[PDB]
């Protein structure tokens, strides 16, 4: 799932 | 206003646990927002094979 | 009816952790077969909005 936490 | 929670409307910025729909609407919701516990936002940033939907796409 | 496990071909029992590909095909797969941990299984049976999608289907 595509998350801000990058 | 670029990045608006789904939610609460407000600026999703970088500093921030946040979600995107993949499910459909394609738009970030706030962690908190959604009200998703830090444990499951980890295990959902870890599982790439993982899509999230928010609560209106998926009642749909 | 039988299904198969989308990785193994061998069925999947109801003694068996096992994940529906929602992302497209629908095929069930072993939890094991996928290499999937116990705690990612756990958050993503448990969680509607949460949809997993196999190899394949991942890579479309
Ligand atoms: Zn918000
Ligand atoms: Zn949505
Ligand atoms: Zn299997
Ligand atoms: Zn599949």
């Amino acid at each position: 799932a595509r998350t801000k936490q990058t | 206003p670029v990045y608006p929670c789904g939610i609460c409307t407000n600026e999703v910025n970088d500093d921030q646990d946040a979600i995107l729909c993949e499910a459909s609407c394609q738009k970030w919701f706030h962690r908190i927002c959604t009200g998703m516990t830090e444990t499951a936002y980890g295990l959902l940033t870890a599982e790439a094979s993982a899509v999230w939907g928010c609560d209106t796409c998926m009642a749909d």
